């Protein structure tokens, strides 16, 4: 089956407000630049961002002029000519919005609380689709707590029953609508709702990790963003999942969680996989099309792990633009992030930056000596070790953020393309090297194992195997006289 | 923060 | 408040049937030893061993003669007359009726299932203590676990109110019956029901821990069986507890339970006390008056901590009653016991033991140079530590297993009411030693502490500490912009004033 | 096991 191509496309209202295909000024990237052949590449277009209103309602920013709003979308669904399978989902939330102190935060805690809000608030969603024309909905919030969850999962089950009866009346069989949901990419925010993953994703048809932004300017030193596998020269983390409310024993969470470990994208992606009921296949990879920028670095090791003075607050917090021969980040005035096209020019130019690659994480990032300057991203080169991986462990797919940032040639997104694709195209021998791999098993993810049944009446030493109920027991400690299950000296260690 | 988060 | 001071008296079917005073080789421990002057010394004497039926129902084993059954209970009875405030309790249970391979476990497992069952069952422990002239019950079910938990907890809240109804009822308000059970002193059995504690205790006067066996043939390295404080030297043990039930993150339950650790009978204490709801007051200390015996021990520290080739298996399986000097074991057929009265003869027969002692510890054990042998027991002068330990923390007494295997003199009785009621006895010097300490910290033991009010909408960094609903709340990592008791970056760390 | 267990 295919896997998904999921391109993000954020627009922000100013450039909505004044649209145009023909000034790059004031829109960067314009609909026009998704060509026939790009639109082929993708299967999903997530348009982004719209909001939850005061009126527990989902809606699109109040500054929104409703009708550049409707053309722009208009022209991205034309792109449906051009591919059958391609689909234009609307995303609601992002971190402006959504984020514990984001403008809007309270409206997704509220629209969640009650049996009447989560219904008003689902019936908002399927309502906007079909009124703007979209073919699913996908929610960014950024991120839903403890407390939130319950309420967050019964709106999801709400949603997905007025997407599959909205399906059906449309005869949308063949292309039916979607639910989709971008979830934490890294331990620490996935430690919010991680106990309740399961319930989470049954209503969906993809959850998208965000597993990016792995490292960032409020980190203490510089690093890969979006690392596949461990350096063990790199920074190391606390396991925030251990600490989730999972209910398990010490044993349990502590052979499902390492701590420290690498905070990388199999990290992730192994968590999720780890929690039982939840699909490989609704597990899609996020990948970015932006690297990330950290000043005042250390030289030494291509300025990797080194301590750096890059503000790490939001917004920048001054008019200094010190990432050299980068004007898409005076333009946007911050000098921490920039897309692959305009990193690529960096390249081009002269500018003093060096691409060095390493081959654990699997990975590139630039550094400039000169100004001691770090630059973390990904290209065309790290995605087919993610391809690879995302094919190995069956996943549902690929995500980016954000299409705006290819180069003008598409060449990221062809990449992705290509690389499940392509008939002739061929990863059987690729390298995926040493780096760490996230060592962690939890129930989801078991080993296939064989053992003696269980006999009841039988007492068993410690490090007794045993089959029972489906899955192979190992007794912790010695003179066990207790069923699996019912003795809590058993743990559940294999499956089948 | 700054990009999808 | 007076300690409670809890003698077993643990009397086999057999010894009950012929049932006589005049004859050692008979009933090696007849009530008759039991004079005045120790009945007064005991404000409890738990006789043991009744058992739950087939019909789930309390009951004698059925191979006892009720008549000469009687009999015993009246001497036993009798002995109030001589203290007003002592009550002759009857214990339901023990480990032959009631583990897990047990003859009789399935009748607790079922007698505690429903309502209907449970009514049946506590009717039938009031009635039989009535019956027989008991002032309470006990229960000692080694040990529920599990799905039986909660028809336990509702067991024993049934049988409270009947016992209350009954003190009414006989107008028994100057000695009111009581309901205790014997608890397990060792984190692996504890674990079974651990949990829930203080629903256990709840309707209890006391829950009498069984802190000895904290070693045995079962295990690889030979031990001291009631160590009251830790030995760096000795083995360590994984800390069974963080297995239990309880829904606590990896930090609370690493907290709470440091591991490896030392199996002791501070830690024991201090794992009950760790649980909310569970008053020092309920909780009784036991102490063994027997050694375990260890065999084929390796010298260089008196036979602490070496390996041995000692059976473990149940019951001792060979014939060889290698314990040298011990007649009772060969009476008895197994070398692996011996009562604290017979370790005093055998130290008497000159048979080449060495007493010695561990101040870690605080407990004395026997090493046999020539045969290679290691005793691990109580004494008196062990019996002065813990029962300065039990007035330090305020526990509700001391209770022992089993008052028959005293010597003749009911010493190690009269050691234990000394230190807690005789006037010429002062222990407030007596020095505690440096032995190991457990120290875990249970969201249900928190310190006192203080913070400044969390602030909604703040962003703390990792380690910061706030007050917030009754607790004091540290943050695991950084850039936390969640309250307190949601998430997961907040650990629960004291309590406020 | 022995004594009380």
């Amino acid at each position: 089956t295919r896997k998904a191509v999921i391109g993000y496309y954020f627009i922000p209202t100013n450039q909505i407000n004044n649209y145009t295909e023909t000034d790059t000024s004031v829109v960067p990237f314009p609909v026009s630049n998704i060509t026939p052949a790009k639109a082929k590449q993708l299967t999903h277009i997530n348009f982004s961002f719209l909001d939850i209103n005061s009126n527990l309602e989902c809606a699109w920013d109040p500054a929104t002029n409703d009708a550049k709003a409707r053309d722009v979308v208009n022209r991205l669904t034309a792109l449906k000519a051009h591919n059958p399978s391609l689909r234009i989902m609307f995303s609601i939330g992002g971190w402006y919005y959504s984020n514990d102190l984001g403008v809007s935060h309270a409206n997704y805690v509220n629209a969640v609380k009650t049996p009447a809000s989560r219904t008003k608030f689902a019936q908002s969603c399927v309502r906007i689709m079909k009124d703007y024309g979209f073919d699913g909905v996908d929610i960014d919030w950024e991120y839903p707590q403890a407390a939130e969850v319950d309420g967050f999962i019964a709106a999801l089950q709400e949603i997905r029953t007025l997407l599959n009866q909205q399906t059906i009346t449309d005869g949308r069989q063949a292309l039916p609508y979607q639910l989709t949901i971008a979830g934490a990419g890294g331990a620490f925010f996935l430690s919010r709702y991680y106990s309740k993953l399961a319930q989470i994703v049954a209503p969906l048809d993809y959850i998208n990790l965000m597993t990016y932004d792995l490292a960032g300017p409020w980190e203490k030193v510089t690093n890969h963003q979006a690392a596949l596998f461990g350096d063990a020269a790199g920074p190391t983390f606390y396991n925030a999942l251990r600490e989730a409310n999972l209910g398990w024993s010490w044993e349990e969470l502590t052979r499902a969680f390492p701590s420290p470990f690498s905070l990388t994208v199999d990290a992730a992606v192994q968590q999720h996989l780890m929690m039982e009921g939840v699909p490989s296949a609704k597990i899609v990879m996020g990948v970015p099309f932006y690297g990330r920028a950290f000043k005042g670095v250390s030289g030494g090791n291509g300025g990797q792990y080194s301590s750096h003075s890059t503000p790490g607050e939001d917004p920048y917090p001054s008019t200094d633009y010190w990432l050299v021969g980068c004007e898409e980040c005076v333009r946007d005035k911050d000098p921490r992030i920039a897309s692959y096209r305009q990193l690529e020019q960096m390249l081009q130019g002269n500018y003093g930056y060096q691409r060095l690659w390493n081959d654990k994480t699997k990975t590139p990032y630039l550094y400039h000596a000169q100004n001691g300057l770090f630059v973390t991203y990904d290209d065309a080169e790290s995605f087919k070790y993610k391809a690879k991986y995302i094919k190995q462990q069956q996943l549902g797919g690929v995500m980016f953020w954000h299409l705006g940032q290819d180069n003008r040639n598409g060449d990221l997104l062809a990449a992705l393309d290509r690389y499940f694709n392509a008939a002739d195209y061929d990863d059987s021998q690729l390298d995926m090297g040493t780096g760490l791999r996230y060592t962690g098993v939890g129930p989801g993810n078991l080993p296939i194992m064989t053992a003696p049944a269980y006999v009841p009446g039988t007492t068993y030493a410690q490090g007794a195997l045993v089959s029972y109920q489906g899955y192979v027991w190992q007794t912790k400690w010695g003179y066990i006289t207790s069923a699996p299950g019912s003795d809590s000296a058993w743990l559940k260690v294999g499956r089948v | 923060r700054x990009s999808h988060x």
